[PDB]
């Protein structure tokens, strides 16, 4: 049980490396360009309803 | 086995330990010199019951 | 696995927020966070830094509005935007802290899962009013005779433990908790103590050692653990007695009596002293801020009695207060004096007499009395107090080793065998219906006689010969609370009989 336990913990800190390696891959994509259009007009949107 | 997650180990030492009910041997150990001894140390004790009930009434 | 979830959990996090107030950090250092701006902004409110971390707001000035941070000021930078939480300091209040160990914030730090919470509340909450108590008529009984015979413990009551750096200081308190065990365990709810301990600035192993000899004890089913340990911030440390506060309140709220362990206030001293002085504010006496005599005496006014219309609720509160080399007109010690309502001075020297449990008499009062002892444990200790204090005297001049007078020696034979009475292991409280004998046998001065070697062996029998033939007389001790006539008379006949073994 005790290292069953210790094994989610370890899938969960090899996943969370798997996450920055995500991230370095968002923020080199023109998604880069493309998601900040979306926040633009969120914004936009957002802004706007106040 | 519920807590555990990791399979069939908790199944392998349940049917351990179903394999070892089975218990060490032994019985009675003494029913041949439990009752020898006891049977001289009777005689002993009749004996002395015998010379002092003679004694009291003497 | 349960990554899915949680991430399943943090993607259904999102929503653009409005942050109406903002300001930029500037001055940032020493964990303590200054902001420009900031124009709306309650006091005592909770402000979040953008980084994650959360800083109470303390000081509001006309230029930068001082936010102690609640992190560690390596992963604040210079200016960041903060956005006010809108809440001012809160925490879940429930039943599910039973059985739980929680850090400041109340997130569980044993990770039993997160708190069963029925409510949340806030950190300051005004004291009960003189209108909403009535009068303290309920006992709490801690298990140590000397305790109970000298100095009683009742409900709504405040009483400080005073004494030299951790001579099983926090032992002291825990004997308490343990014998609650007896009521708690009993079905009784108008005996049912639920018990708070709260531990500020003790290391995580110590707090760790704690919880396991609850554990042990299986007390822990009864007990809430609030921690603060020396690790975490300052910030967390001042605000941690206030939030244990609240989490009283709501069994006290509940009518639910229970018990709050305040141990030891002396590091909240020290840890107000450090946030105090990194606000600038103008350096107390002693360095000490002045205005801790407010901050303590509201943290200890909110433990009562309250009255009958608002359900006979109690949290009753026993603060422990470290002296540091027994100066007792240091300027924290004075000021928690004035403000509680006894002093259990524990003193070293009849430490290492072996007098554990140490009590110095003299020094410790209750000014609450005996309006909280049980009325048959009054009856019988009813001129201990004097034995003792003629065994004080009596003592001092037997220092001097004149050829003492009869008097003098029948006094100082009675009170060599208290003393001994006294005594209990620690670790150990003994049942209140089985401490009223012995105390009646030394009263009635039967161990008088009996040689004080051998003491601790007459005690240890007399409660199994009690048990053997006195069971019926144990159970009206219980029972009836009070002896009468005729449990006087049995009793002495017992303790007659017992003389000679």
């Amino acid at each position: 049980v005790r290292y069953e336990a210790s094994l989610r913990q370890l899938e969960q800190r090899q996943l969370a490396k798997s996450v920055i390696s995500r991230v370095q891959s968002e923020l080199g994509n023109p998604k880069f360009q493309e998601k900040v259009l979306q926040q633009s007009i969120s914004e936009i949107e957002q802004l706007l309803s106040k | 086995r519920s807590v555990l997650k990791n399979t069939s180990v908790i199944d392998k030492i349940e049917s351990y330990v179903k394999q070892y009910k089975p218990v060490k041997i032994d019985a009675s150990k003494q029913l041949q010199v439990i009752e020898s001894f006891e049977k001289h140390a009777m005689t002993n004790a009749k004996e002395t019951e015998s010379l002092v009930s003679k004694e009291l009434k003497d | 696995e349960v990554s899915s979830i949680l991430e399943e959990r943090i993607k259904g996090v999102s929503d653009e927020a409005n942050l109406n107030e903002t300001g930029r950090v500037l001055a940032v250092g020493d964990g303590i966070a200054r902001v420009f701006g900031l124009n709306n902004i309650q006091a005592e409110e909770l402000v979040e830094f953008s980084s994650g971390v959360k800083g109470m707001a303390l000081n509001l000035e006309p230029g930068q509005v001082g936010i102690v941070l609640f992190g560690s000021d390596r992963l604040v930078k210079e200016g960041e935007l903060v956005k006010r939480t809108g809440n001012i300091v809160d925490v879940p209040v429930g039943p599910g802290l039973l059985g739980r160990v929680v850090d400041a914030l109340g997130n569980p730090i044993d990770g039993k899962g997160p708190i069963d919470a029925a409510g949340r509340s806030r950190a300051q909450v005004k004291a009960p009013g003189i209108l909403p108590r009535r009068s303290v008529h309920e006992p709490v009984q801690t298990g140590l005779k000397a305790v109970d015979a000298l100095v009683p413990i009742g409900r709504g009551q405040r009483e400080l433990i005073i004494g030299d750096r951790q001579t099983g200081k926090t032992a002291v308190a825990l004997d308490t908790i343990l014998n609650q065990k007896r009521w708690n365990n009993g079905s009784d709810e108008s005996k049912k103590l639920y018990c708070v301990y709260v531990a500020v600035g003790q290391k995580r192993s110590t707090v760790a050692q704690l919880v396991q000899t609850l554990e042990q004890h299986d007390a822990m089913k009864y007990s809430i653990i609030v921690a603060a340990t020396a690790s975490e911030a300052a910030p967390l440390q001042y605000l941690a007695p206030f939030t244990a506060a609240s989490i009283g309140e709501w069994f006290r709220d509940n009518g639910k009596h229970a018990l709050i362990v305040y141990d030891d206030l002396s590091k909240q001293a020290v840890a107000y002293r450090q946030l105090s002085l990194l606000l600038r504010r103008p350096p107390g006496r002693e360095a000490y801020p002045g205005d801790v005599f407010y901050l303590h005496s509201r943290l200890l006014e909110r433990a009562a009695k309250l009255s009958e219309k608002e359900g006979s609720g109690s949290l009753t509160a026993l603060p422990v207060i470290e002296t540091q080399g027994g100066d007792v007109s240091a300027y924290i010690p004075t000021n928690v004096i004035s403000i509680t309502d006894g002093q259990i001075f524990l003193e070293a020297e009849l430490f290492y007499k072996g007098i554990r449990p140490a009590i110095n008499v003299g020094l410790s009062v209750s000014r609450v009395g005996s309006a909280a002892q049980v009325k048959a444990l009054k009856q019988v200790a009813g001129s201990l107090k004097l034995f003792l204090a003629q065994y004080r005297e009596v003592a001092a001049f037997a220092q001097f080793g004149s050829d003492l007078d009869a008097s003098t020696k029948q006094t100082l034979v009675r009170g060599e065998r208290l003393t001994q009475l006294l005594k209990q292991n620690q670790y150990s409280p003994l049942a209140t219906e089985e401490q009223v004998p012995l105390i009646y046998a030394g009263v009635n001065g039967h161990l008088d006689g009996i040689e004080l070697s051998r003491i601790g062996e007459f005690e240890s029998s007399f409660l199994s010969y009690l048990k053997s033939n006195h069971n019926e007389l144990l159970t009206e001790i219980r029972e009836k609370g009070e002896l009468s006539k005729e449990l006087l008379a049995s009793l002495k006949s017992a303790t007659e009989s017992f003389v000679a073994t």
